[PDB]
């Protein structure tokens, strides 16, 4: 049982009863004072004065925190002989003798303690449950060195063997061991106590009794280690089963019904950590990116435009036909950084070095593709700037600008977003506090440049380049071509769901070891969904194919899909298009994995087999030299 | 209680014993007990007939 | 996956009467894995 | 025990074989059925007539389940009083009255429970399974902005401290609370139970019983809570624990032996998901690059051809020396993608502009090299193309091409690849449905451009750009030079090898802690091979080094495995470039981790309690300037 | 009980005896010799578990005559009342009645027989799977129905031709039967169908009811946000004192930088010749094997200086260049790497007495080819290597300076009018540490780090400019797994108070009420929940914002100490719960996935009819 | 614990002689997860 023991305050008890039971204290059983505790380790003074007599509440104790508390003792009795040598814990602190075996009402609540009465429920006080931890704490505190020195020692040389059996003469080994250990191990100063822990931990050391001159296994691990061993003709069960595990877990992680949902499902489920995205807009196609703008290359006559900054100082910049902006809105919160190191930026009455760039954003109701004069511009603001830095390059009489690092944060909620005809633009051009001629600088804007975004938020998801607070992951399946998806923002719902299943194509990776045109448990879902499309009626040409042509080509698709997983939102994808398909292999793995029992494939426990033969040669072979070059007498 | 329907076919009594070739499944065990069972079921000692070797 | 049985059959599988009804309750279950820690299995 | 219930066919005494057994139903045990069941939740109804009255089978429960069904009520019991305010669960499920223990023959099969009659075996129905499980549901889901507003509560102020003790005033902290929780916090509807909850979870808050006047803890999980404790001098055990079982995880997915062997292995076998890569054809060396071919230069006599598409529209090409294609053999299924931002393509005769790119396809019999006429093309067809825009660019009176990207997907099925001699080429072009004027074009191709390239398998591996059935890793070690490493194909078994070793890698950072030139379990093997190998006879001349030189080499060596994986396969490296101390170190690591008892490293152990103090100093100051304001009636 | 069973071999026996305890053999439990180890209740229930799994395929073992006995784990055990410990010690405490014990021997034989089984099994199981893979057979949530007869129809239309089932077809339906309880077979002779399966208590646990989401996967989810939180381990990540960088330091990540590009007064390991020299000179430098070659330093030139950096290696590419000059051609030339150890600073450098010791460590030869461009030709893609190590260079003196540099190389004297380029700086390259015991910030090693330093004290260039063993880009690491294990708990939406949002509203709270230096005007309890999501949004979306100078709120190391603890406590009291959304999500996707099931498996009915009834 | 109010019949929160005093041998748990495989649960 669980909980805290309880005693009842009155006569009347039912399992409904309103106020019946009350908290068992120290003082309803003595044999738990601190005063009457078992001091065999010492831990309580034996002066009088320096003990106290205060109350004390009680808890129930588990048999699993028994059974593993005993394990944590039996940790540190692998280690008694250097314990010994240190005068450390003389008597073992043996849980068990600090619990005391009470029948009363157990359980976390008085509800649930008036339906359960129990008979000889250990109980124990947070002081001794304190005192037997620090007991244990301080004893491996203590042992820290011996610890590291006898690993040392059991990984200076080989001393497990994958499969078979190894020799190598004992002086032959501690020859070597005592020509290669470090100066201060302290198994050069206590070789005996090291002698008895090897054996302990391993079962292949084996010290002969010189009074009785018989040897024997001492080992005290034979059934972990039966279990933790290759049989022959099969791989460890521990290895089998941990492998399944990890497949599990990774599919769990990868949630299908989220991934496989033919119903709208809501962004900030959906969503996952993003990563950064990298562009450069000066060569973006606007037919195919939805968030730029463009003046048209029609207007044909620049205009000069003052700015003033959060400072309060003005700046000047020119704007003509052809300047590119950034639709601020519906792309959620936003880091943009701009790089311009590379580029060149020279004209002929136009010196890029010494000058500045900076960040301006525009507040207008007016659309961007109509300005023609200043006043259209309504409010617009310098965000950022920095000066710039020439420097010469590889081709002979240029010189390219250094590398920058202008970065901006775009945060829709600082903005004031009331007004529903209203137009918010960014835009980054040079930026200075003398007017500039237009005939001189000729550059439409500086964005010929490498622009890295990152999402500010893990709410939010876009689609095509505008945010949609509701998401039908199975729709995503064979609509984005690769440019689209190249042009696509860093938060758009195609990322996440590559990632998402990601996951899916590592666990079916995991299980599965398959070769070139082989069906699998894995494989044959969409085979199932491709045989009954076959059939169902439709408009076209019918073709027939049989069950092995169909296997085949749903082993390709599989094997296409581990390759590469963007392939089941690229367009036109061969078999990965079909959203039956694809829901199919999302239910089938799940199903695939539950219903493995401890089984591993045939390729992979032979090979496996194979290259353990092969590692316990070499193990012969170097212990072969070793004996060779350390002779025994 | 599953058995197969059929009837069992009738032979003569063969009058010499007959070679047989055994065939092993996947069961193991140890070589104790092996010694020991064939120790007990075991048919020696015997004098046989040595015949003639040239 | 056919079928033919002599003289009797307890069960008949392209026969009637079975049913096909998968339910979330149900479910289907073998034995993937199980905990064999070293430290634990002692 | 497991399994289900049997039970003797007729008459008894007699069980000798498996037919003389039956799986039991609930007819048997009357008690099991629905109408017997204790209806103290009212899930089953009262009406006689919507009860049914049918057999049911019957199953085992183990004491594992048992365990943990009975535990599970534990959460529902911490929150009781919410509970009860809500008129949910009056009564307590009692997982134990639902069992029912009897005497019977336990197993799986009939051959099996022939063997294994056990006494006291609790049995149950599914239908009561469900029942129980589906009480335990509702009560979550009824308990869930509970929950969400007790956690806010809990964590709004600091309520644990990761060592030590610290102090407040309970009534400045009420006051905090009252002036930051939210208003639709079901706190501020019952305080008075969520101070229970909360008394109930942290031993640190204590309510003072006003007609007694006294006051002392009521938490009910001090066992839990002492292994999450830290003593004095030592990290927690829940820490050590979940660290040491991570790092055995790591080693278990990174697969020793497999990445070890010696033998051959196979490819599906040793292949991981692989990931794309980039290149730019013009740039590369052929030497280097095995999977490329060139028209050699001096031919100096450029040809025209002619290529019809799928749909069949003509088009036309010019072939001249220096062009390049791809040798579409032996390199597995893939994908190429390919975009020409930022180039130029331009001359005098020449504007890109408006003009189309595209890739075609050669199978023929005569090697490209040779290739002088245009009878020797064999087949050919264009299988895709684009049309290209052009922006001005930041250099003066320069114009680059916008952002493409051109796809094409080989997979070696539906090519016919039946004739031994055949040969097949890929060529990206400039393709014109008109002639093109050779001295207008000089370029020899387009491929002076950006080259994804991405696996569309996962049971294929290449070496050096050639596809083998299996692999040996032990001979990959110390075989390849940078520009081999470069130039190699995504799906190299190079590139598996580096990702495979990377677990190991994190797998030593986790588990060691050592400075520099410090020797570790883990560099000691590296050590004794070091050793042996120099006391070997060989030929060359022999420098005898002492044992501590010997650690200092191997800590340096094992130290710039864990900083660069890359090192292992890299030609002449240090020490890594051994087959012999790679398989040392690869072996040693499982016995280093299996071998650790519940311990950890000094230094990280000091760092450890040090942080501890130094966050138990910062949040007693944020205590006290609480308690500063909000001050105390 | 666990260890070994001990028999006393004298009479005085207490908790501390000299000798008084020995193994006990197998002549004693009422020949060779064996020990004997105790068996667990854990070890038992487990292989009594893996016995089961074997017996779920009795019917076909019984066809193939395998294994016509069942292990029968426990049969193997013998009961004995004595001391029972790892150490005698501990055994003479620790007195025992009724343990199970057993050798080695006969361990290893059961273990055995079990593999051999499983061995036997592979491909029953396989081709079991793939009938169960073949078709849906399980549906999230609710019911589906299909006939049977549909269903073995579109089996045999559709199995492989090897697959045992075909030859063994009622086997394989008892085996599938012992498995999933939706598939039912009728009793002939009673004519009853009733539900057969072996795992309902198992299944329980994974369906769905009520509203909620599966209890297993709910607390597989917490379990794995409190592992990814124990990885991080805040204690560490947000201490106030100095924390040793062996300890601090995770496995880093190549970098990518452009020498020439790069600002002087941004990279502190960069060294260059002022350009006022205006006077180049020529030196001869021998290589390794003894071979001569000649270069040239002028102003601007621009060197590595290795003294503080930790163990590096440097790769550098030269690809798409040009260094084509009217009297020089880049085709066929040679270049290098020349390390100098010298007692000058090497900005005072003005003639060939200052360079010290000088080596060519590594050369590559130069092939061009042309370019989009016309007539302009570029570098073929070049790999030149390097390793960094700071052991075998002697740093015992205190004023030696140690400096790396590429540039063009040549066997012959090099005139400075036909070349004039400062060396081959411009060009990409790749840092990768050596080392993963030590740090640095920005740009030197430091022994020990403070990690709520860190906070709020870098700029986008210090960033960029950053080795790739910088403490920063560990921290960023670090925090990313905290950034999972948020995400991987919370659903919160946008300006939504959440559990892991809270505690920076409580600082924002108690710093606001502080008094200090500045005008302060007062925000309500909804404002500071406001800012507070949005700055935990922020830092999920983006980790690197800590580090980042002038952050919103996060550049206070408050906040962040703040977060990092309350997230230990936010996981931690947690009680087998999930969001509503999530909860409300994943039931509506759970019932369409059920209707397309319900869907597929009419097409299946419609495609195969079933006979049709004529009683 | 409770924000404000005024009952104070059993235990009063914004009343005096109540302890807040957080440690790390207290700590503060719940059922965060169990074990619940499908191989151990059979």
């Amino acid at each position: 049982p669980g909980g805290v023991p309880w005693i009842a305050v009155g006569d009347e008890t039912s399992v409904t009863s309103p106020g019946a039971l009350r908290r068992m204290t120290s003082k309803d059983i003595p044999e738990t004072a601190i005063i009457n505790t078992d001091n065999s380790s010492g831990a309580v003074p034996s002066e009088s004065a320096l003990v106290p007599y205060i109350d004390e509440p009680l808890v129930v104790v588990t048999e699993h925190a028994i059974t593993n508390f005993t394990k944590a003792e039996m940790a540190l009795e692998f280690n008694r002989e250097f314990l010994d040598k240190m005068r450390v814990l003389s008597v073992s602190p043996k849980y068990s003798d600090l619990l005391t075996y009470v029948d009363c009402y157990v359980g976390v609540s008085a509800r649930q303690a008036l339906n359960n009465f129990q008979k000889q429920v250990p109980v124990i006080t947070p002081t001794r449950q304190t005192m037997y931890v620090d007991s244990i704490q301080a004893a491996l505190k203590a042992l820290e060195k011996w610890e590291i020195d006898l690993r040392v020692a059991q990984t200076l040389l080989p001393t497990n063997v994958p499969i078979g059996e190894v020799s190598c003469p004992m002086q032959s080994v501690v020859k070597l061991l005592d020509d290669q250990l470090p100066d201060d191990s302290l198994i050069r100063r206590y070789p005996k106590e090291a002698a008895v822990a090897l054996a302990k931990r391993n079962g292949g050391i084996q010290w002969m009794d010189v009074s009785e001159g018989t040897v024997m296994n001492e080992a005290v691990n034979a059934v972990a280690a039966s279990a933790l061993a290759p049989s022959a003709s099969a791989p460890p069960l521990e290895e089998k089963s941990k492998l399944t595990e990890q497949a599990m877990d990774l599919v769990t992680a990868a949630e299908p019904e989220i991934i496989a949902s033919l119903a709208p499902v809501p962004a900030p489920v959906f969503a996952i950590p993003p990563k950064p995205a990298d562009y450069n807009v000066r060569t973006l196609r606007i037919d195919e990116a939805t968030w730029l703008r463009m003046i048209p290359k029609s207007m044909n006559t620049p205009f000069q435009i003052q700015v003033t900054d959060n400072t309060g100082t003005n700046w000047h910049l020119n704007l003509r036909g052809g300047t590119r902006v950034v639709n601020l809105d519906q792309i959620a919160p936003m880091r943009f950084v701009l790089d311009l190191g590379g580029k060149s930026y020279k004209e002929t009455s136009w010196d890029p070095n010494g000058k500045k760039v900076g960040f301006i954003v525009f507040q207008s109701k007016i659309p961007f593709e109509l300005w023609t004069a200043a006043s259209q511009i309504g409010q617009a603001t310098v965000v950022n700037y920095v000066q710039l830095y020439a420097e010469d390059s590889s081709f002979t009489a240029q010189s390219i600008i250094a590398t920058t690092s202008l970065a901006y944060n775009y945060e829709p909620e600082q903005l004031n977003k009331t007004d529903p005809e209203m137009n918010y633009y960014l835009l980054a051009t040079f930026i200075d506090s003398a007017a500039i001629t237009p005939t001189n600088m000729t550059q439409p804007d500086v964005w010929d440049a490498l622009l890295t975004m990152s999402p500010l938020s893990a709410g939010e998801v876009t689609v095509k380049g505008a945010v949609v607070s509701e998401v039908v992951p199975a729709d995503l399946i064979g609509s984005y071509t690769p440019e689209s998806l190249n042009a696509s923002l860093p938060n758009d719902a195609a990322r996440c769901m590559i990632d998402r299943a990601s996951k899916i194509a590592e666990a079916i990776k995991i299980d599965d070891d398959a070769g070139p045109d082989e069906y699998s448990p894995n494989s044959v879902p969409i085979q199932g969904q491709l045989a009954i499309s076959q059939l169902e009626t439709g408009y076209g040409v019918r073709i027939f194919n049989p069950k092995g042509i169909l296997s085949k080509i749903a082993s390709r698709a599989m094997q296409a899909f581990i390759g590469d997983p963007s392939t089941i939102i690229t367009q036109a994808a061969p078999v990965l298009s079909d959203k039956n398909n694809w829901i199919a292999l999302a239910q089938g793995v799940k199903t695939s994995l539950r219903t493995k029992s401890l089984s591993a494939g045939v390729k992979t426990a032979v090979s496996k087999l194979s290259s353990s033969e092969s590692i316990q040669n070499w193990t012969q072979g170097f212990l072969d030299k070793v004996s060779a070059h350390f002779p025994a007498p | 209680l599953g058995m197969r329907i059929s009837a069992l076919q009738s032979l003569s009594d063969t009058p010499s014993p007959v070679q047989w070739l055994p065939q092993y499944t996947i069961d193991q065990a140890a070589m104790d007990e092996g010694d020991l069972m064939v120790s007990r079921l075991t048919q020696l000692p015997l004098r046989p007939d040595y015949g003639n070797i040239w | 996956m056919g079928n033919a049985s002599s003289i009797v059959q307890t069960i008949n599988v392209t026969g009637d009467g079975n049913v096909f009804k998968p339910s979330a309750e149900t479910s289907s279950t073998a034995v993937p894995s199980l905990s064999l820690s070293p430290g634990m299995l002692n």
